DNA sequence: TGCGAAATTCCATGACA
DNA sequence: ATTGTCATGGAATTTCGCA
DNA sequence: TGCGAAATTCCATGACA
DNA sequence: ATTGTCATGGAATTTCGCA
């Protein structure tokens, strides 16, 4: 009333342009605008109007305003619209993001063999000799790979396989995803007794285990080819696949994982004989030169509409296994620490501290 | 001649029989001639079948040019000869009753016998679980002749488990009392 | 022998450069090249050598050659390598493509309402009043949408729903995917009795039904928001969702599907009143102007490494539901006709004629 | 005054009882006042409950400003008044025993009665399946006053099912014989 | 004939099993 | 015999209110 | 000091549940 | 408290064989 009372008689109020005539009709303040005659509601009604229009179909900024503008006009309508969108809990947790993640990191290759292992499970596969799964262990520096068939992706089967592997050498770090077999306390106990630091991927982000995941692709691709036109009896092929892939050249490196681990081919077909006249000490000297000079990619260009996390920002974590007709996003949470441009710590929806990948976050819209 | 390299020659031999440990009685010893690196595989018998199963594991990691052994039955069989021929492995045998390998390999096989004996006493049926730490110890043992350990000669790096506390390898007088009690 | 005999004595043979000395050793023709000494095998052995090296791990061009080059050299090695790769059946049906499809078509919007319907099923959903599925029917021109709850995605439930819908109007064309409910002869019989032409998408390509698929996203998104913090009782909400989405503005069009179908808002909240003083005939005249002038997108730019189909080309269709450790691609087939840059007819692996999308094809490598 | 538009006024009325057809006895007729477009919903009774169920279907497509009806019990109930108030629909009633709608609507309701009667005879229990084709016929019928059909006035286009063969709508003399036999 | 702010348009992003 | 689609919210661009 | 062909490198594409 | 990866085959670029 008070603000709109002075408008009818002809005073200037900030926000209401002067060149339009504001009249009264049906007990309502109106205005003649180029689109047509619109009602100017009092300030105390506008929040309710924006809410009624939004709740029709929980529409975004422009689709909600186009409803309101059919009947009403007032100064800076979209500001009141955006204020409601930032307060609508259902839209915040249901809507999709329209900003991409920042470009991926390319972590430095481990300097030495047995500095970092990457492990993961493939399966379930067609039963072969009662075995359903395969434990894949990949050395980060060389790409050298060990395969172990198991009957379940269990902690017990993981310990049995790694005890056979660590007969050769003990690694500094073992990296795994947060699967049940690797997150159990039994597995942490097994690692601490051997001086092995367990490193875990951020949850629901297999990119982080990409070294062993990419090797899983090659293992399955070779098994597929070897089993063409045959029953899928893969148990007997694992030693063949293991040896074949470990002695396969990486076209970008110009070396096989066997060569990067040992510096010399064993008695395999087409063995390289370039270092035949060097001594072993001369050979190992050339091997240290080869390991340090391997090709390493760099971060790609950011896409034109990416976001990067800032401390104190409102972000929402992706719901892991969302049920049917349930929101895809958790409620807003705050970024505590930025570990790197792609990894952050947040104050969880329950109250905990949680380390997440930026790919499983969206920035909360409308601040 | 060409310098000696890893995988040029594996030396294999059986150790046993031993007290049963989870159903296993023997140990297949494989030693790389150049590096002294050692692999240990427990078997239920010194047969061609158990040898082929153990070496199928090892040869999925690396294949030697030559395998050297004594004239044991498991190694002189035609099944083992066919197995070696399929993988391009030349078999090489010592004269009967004159086992000759090499000084580095002789002393390594000596270390394995005495290191097994020292850890057998007190827990004679629990050696199956100890084979991993036995291999680590053997492969990270300083060589007197060469400057480096087997691990260093094979991978060209230092190890994450060095064994600086070089154990005596001899039997203490109390271990002679409990060893003289049984067998 | 014959070709290599003249080489040892010193004659020139095409392909073998002259500046290198070709000698004999261990009964084998050799050559001193910058990398080292290599064996030159006779012509009759080379196919077998390339095959032995490839079959180690069924490697591609460079990874296979790097094996061969450790021991051998001969003129134009990669030609013999590529010849084998094109003949290896296992690699052709197992390997992935590395060429993208050509840019998508943006079919012209149907000119009139009821010219083309798009129909599809959503489900299964959480049980609500014994109903598990929803039949979604979208008019191509307007986007106006009808929702029908069903207990199965069956032909019987489709006919019952469309009989209620066609009380309003009969469409010229009904477009659907190749689901079981729409491909049955009972449904074709129902359509021919009413003069409705049935149009089907290429198999396993829901892009082609993209108009109704995109509407499925909006339906589920609104249902999700309305059911936040409630049991998923969606049966009673379908009429609400239907009305809400049909009266929701498309920000790029500046119109709601209701407005495009009727040219006037009904008694809904925030109804537009711009045409209040026009007659209905003046209104329908403006409606025909609005329908023809709607925004329409164009084909995007092709990616830098795309392929487009040519008549007579060897292509392979993607296996639909491939089993574990089985190839992802069918055996090579030939392109009979190019219906458009994104759709072709091929001579199937069985012998039939099959109409497929280019997204479910790869061009066979190595010709 | 403002020109007459679709959805300005729906006219509703019940037709029945009829011979049972898949358990249905009545027909709710809804006619748009401006276009003459007609919706037909079969019900089991002329109750407020069956009216609300049928109109909930129609009002999920389009909501009228005004609903006009006679003083039937189903339409004068306070349940139906609460239903109309929730959707912003003004209810409008004719005087008892003086049903007045409009000339266009009167003649349309006349067409529906006679078109139902003509297709009832011969197959009196199978009218539930015929309601779709009845609506198509009614909504694609040429208007004498206006130049266009109800379909054209509502959607602004020609229809894919025009009904050029304008059926006589009268009863043939043989249909009088079979109609005079039953009821 | 030009300025600051508001309004509008642009458009990459992602999800429809 | 067939073919992607479009709501979303920051950013980019255009228009408005005033001079 | 330059040409045609071969060899090599480049790199977008897609799949690891 | 953590992080994508790399085989593949056409295309682009460099190198080779010869003059
Ligand atoms: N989903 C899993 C994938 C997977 O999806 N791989 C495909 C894939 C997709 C993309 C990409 F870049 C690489 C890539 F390999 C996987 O590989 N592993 O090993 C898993 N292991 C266990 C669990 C269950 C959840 C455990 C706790 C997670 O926090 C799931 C997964
Ligand atoms: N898979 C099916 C999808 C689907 O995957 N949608 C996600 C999706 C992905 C990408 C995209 F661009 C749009 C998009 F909606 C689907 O929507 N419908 O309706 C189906 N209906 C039936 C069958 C079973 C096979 C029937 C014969 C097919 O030839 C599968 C699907
Ligand atoms: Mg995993
Ligand atoms: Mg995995
Ligand atoms: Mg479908
Ligand atoms: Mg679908
Ligand atoms: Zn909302
Ligand atoms: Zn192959």
């Amino acid at each position: 009333d008070a603000e709109l009372d002075q408008l009818l008689q002809g005073h200037y109020i900030k926000g209401y342009p002067k060149q339009y005539t504001y009249f009264l009709e049906d007990g309502k303040v109106k205005v003649s605008r180029p689109e047509g005659v619109k009602i100017i509601p009092p300030q105390s009604d506008r929040q309710k109007i924006v809410l009624q229009a939004h709740n029709l179909a929980h529409t975004g900024r422009e689709a909600t305003l186009l409803k309101i503008a059919n009947l009403y006009w007032w100064p800076n309508m979209r500001k009141d619209v955006v204020k409601q969108l930032g307060r609508c809990q259902q839209c915040l947790i249901t809507n999709a993001s329209n900003k991409a993640s920042g470009p991926i990191l390319r972590p430095d290759r481990p300097q030495k063999p047995f500095d970092k292992f990457f492990i993961d499970y493939i399966g379930p596969l067609p039963p072969s000799q009662g075995y359903l799964y395969v434990l894949v262990v990949v050395d980060g520096m060389t790409g050298f790979t060990w395969l172990y068939p198991t009957k379940a992706p269990s902690t017990s089967a993981t310990v049995k396989s790694l005890n056979v592997l660590t007969s050769i050498a003990i690694p500094k770090v073992i990296h795994s995803d947060q699967g049940a077999a690797f997150t159990s306390s039994t597995f942490a106990e097994w690692a601490k007794e051997r001086g092995i630091h367990l490193e875990f991927s951020t949850p629901y982000h297999p990119q982080s285990s990409g070294k062993v995941e990419r090797k899983n692709s090659d293992i399955k691709r070779l098994l597929t080819k070897l089993l063409v036109g045959r029953p899928t009896k893969w148990y007997d092929l694992l030693p063949v696949v293991q040896l074949a892939l470990n002695n396969t050249y990486s076209p970008v490196l110009k070396y096989t994982p066997h060569q990067l681990l040992f510096g010399i081919d064993s008695n395999t077909p087409f063995a390289n004989q370039d270092t035949l006249d060097l001594t072993r000490e001369e050979e190992l000297s050339l091997l240290q030169e080869i390991r340090t000079s391997l090709y390493h990619p760099s971060t790609p260009p950011a896409s034109s509409r990416s976001w990067s996390p800032v401390v104190g920002q409102l972000v929402q974590e992706r719901v892991a296994r969302p049920a049917s007709l349930r929101p895809r996003w958790h409620k807003p949470s705050t970024v505590l620490k930025v570990l790197n441009p792609r990894t952050v710590v947040i104050l969880d929806h329950l109250g905990n501290n949680r380390t997440v990948s930026i790919d499983n976050l969206k920035p909360t819209s409308h601040q | 001649d060409r310098p000696q390299k890893p995988f040029d020659k594996f030396f294999i031999d059986y150790i046993g029989p031993l007290p049963p440990s989870q159903g296993y009685l023997y140990v297949l010893v494989v030693v790389d001639g150049m590096t002294g690196f050692t692999w240990l595989y427990p078997t239920k018998a010194p047969s061609t079948s158990a040898t082929v199963k153990s070496l199928n594991v090892l040869t999925s990691i690396a294949i030697p040019k030559v395998i050297h052994s004594d004239q044991g039955a498991a190694f002189t069989s035609s099944t083992f000869a066919e197995w070696a021929k399929e993988r391009g492995i030349h078999l090489e045998f010592s004269t009967p009753y004159h086992p000759q390998s090499s000084g580095k390999v002789e002393r390594k096989n000596s270390d394995i016998k005495r290191l097994l004996t020292k850890l057998l006493v007190g827990r004679p049926t629990k050696w199956y679980d100890l084979l991993p730490v036995v291999q680590l110890a053997l492969n990270n043992t300083y060589s007197p002749v060469l400057k480096y350990t087997p691990h260093q000669l094979l991978f060209g790096i230092d190890s994450n488990t060095p064994f600086a506390n070089q154990d005596t390898l001899d039997l203490t007088r109390e271990e002679e009392l409990s060893l003289l009690q049984e067998i």
